[PDB]
C-alpha cells in the first residue's frame, strides 16, 4: 500500500553483530556469566549491486512528452547537492510517473 | 638590444625562493624573456602594421592608421611560446566545436 | 553560420518537371516553335530516409540535468498539436542544446 514490489521472498535480512570480548575474569571461578566486557565497534564498507529489468517507452505520440527538470533560474544553492556546511539535501520528492501510455 | 621593458601581462614571471605571497619587489620575482622569436613573430608592445584609412584623390591626401591587433591572414607565419624547467608540460584541449591551433 | 552541417558534396538536388504536352498542332508546317500545350499537373508521394548516428551521454553528474518539458498548466490548445480549423502550429523554437558536458 505504501509502495514498490511486494515479494513472498524479499531479499534477505542481513544481520551483524560484534563478538564480545571480555574483560579480565576473576581468578576463582564463578557460576554467574560474564557482563564485563571491553568497549568495542567495528567499522567497514558494504557494495550493494542490484540488476534492474528495463521496459522501453514504444510511443508513437506526436507533440512532446513531460519530462522532469531542473528549473534553470538561478538560487544560492544546486539542487540535489551539497550545502555549504556540507549537509547534502533533497529538495522535492520525485515520483516516477512523467511519460504517458493510453489507458 | 632594450631589455630595460617587457610587456605588462605579456611574460611569464616566476618567483625566486622563499618568495613572498604579496607586494614582492622586481628584484625577488623572474621575468622571462621571450626574444628568441623576434624573427617570426611581432613585438608584443609594437603595432602588427599600418594600413589604410581613406581612398587618396586630388583633394584628399593619403592617411593611413595602426593596425594595434591583428587576427590572421593566409600567409602568416608564428611560433608558441617556449618551454622552461619551471614551467608546465601540458594542458586539456577543451571540448567544444572548433579551435585554431590548440598549443597552450 | 547559420548552422547545420557543412559538406563539400551534400545531397544531391532532386529536380522534377512535367514533360510538355503541346495542344493540335496546325495543319500547315511552321518553323516557330509550339508555344500553346496543355494545362496539367502531377501528384504523388516522396519518401525520405535518413540515417543518423548518435553521441550517448556519458555524464558522471549527480545532480539532475536540464530537460526540455511541455509545461502541465492548461490551455485552450496542445503544443505541437492542430488548432480546431486544422491547422498545425509550432510554439516556440526548440534549440538542441540542454545536456551538459565539462569545458
Amino acid at each position: 500500500l505504501m509502495g514498490g514490489f511486494g515479494m513472498k521472498h524479499p531479499p534477505p535480512q542481513i544481520l551483524i553483530k560484534n563478538t564480545p570480548v571480555p574483560a579480565d575474569p576473576p581468578t576463582a571461578f564463578n557460576k554467574d556469566k560474564l557482563n564485563s566486557f571491553i568497549t568495542q565497534y567495528s567499522t567497514g564498507q558494504v557494495s550493494v549491486e542490484i540488476e534492474w529489468e528495463l521496459q522501453k517507452e514504444n510511443s508513437k505520440r506526436w507533440n512532446p512528452e513531460i519530462q522532469y527538470t531542473s528549473n534553470y533560474y538561478k538560487s544560492n544553492n544546486v539542487e540535489f547537492a551539497v550545502n555549504t556546511e556540507g549537509v547534502y539535501s533533497e529538495p522535492r520528492p520525485i515520483g516516477t510517473r512523467y511519460l504517458t501510455r493510453n489507458l | 638590444g632594450e631589455d630595460r621593458f617587457f610587456p605588462l601581462s605579456g611574460s611569464l614571471i616566476f618567483g625566486k625562493q622563499g618568495t613572498g605571497r604579496d607586494n614582492v619587489d622586481a628584484d625577488k620575482v623572474m621575468i622571462t624573456n621571450e626574444e628568441e622569436i623576434k624573427t617570426t613573430n611581432p613585438v608584443a608592445t609594437e603595432s602588427y602594421g599600418q594600413v589604410a584609412t581613406n581612398h587618396q584623390s586630388a583633394q584628399a591626401q593619403a592617411q593611413t592608421g595602426w593596425v594595434q591587433n591583428q587576427g590572421i591572414l593566409p600567409g602568416m607565419v608564428w611560433q608558441d611560446r617556449d618551454v622552461y624547467l619551471q614551467g608546465p608540460i601540458w594542458a586539456k584541449i577543451p571540448h567544444t566545436d572548433g579551435n585554431f591551433h590548440p598549443s597552450p
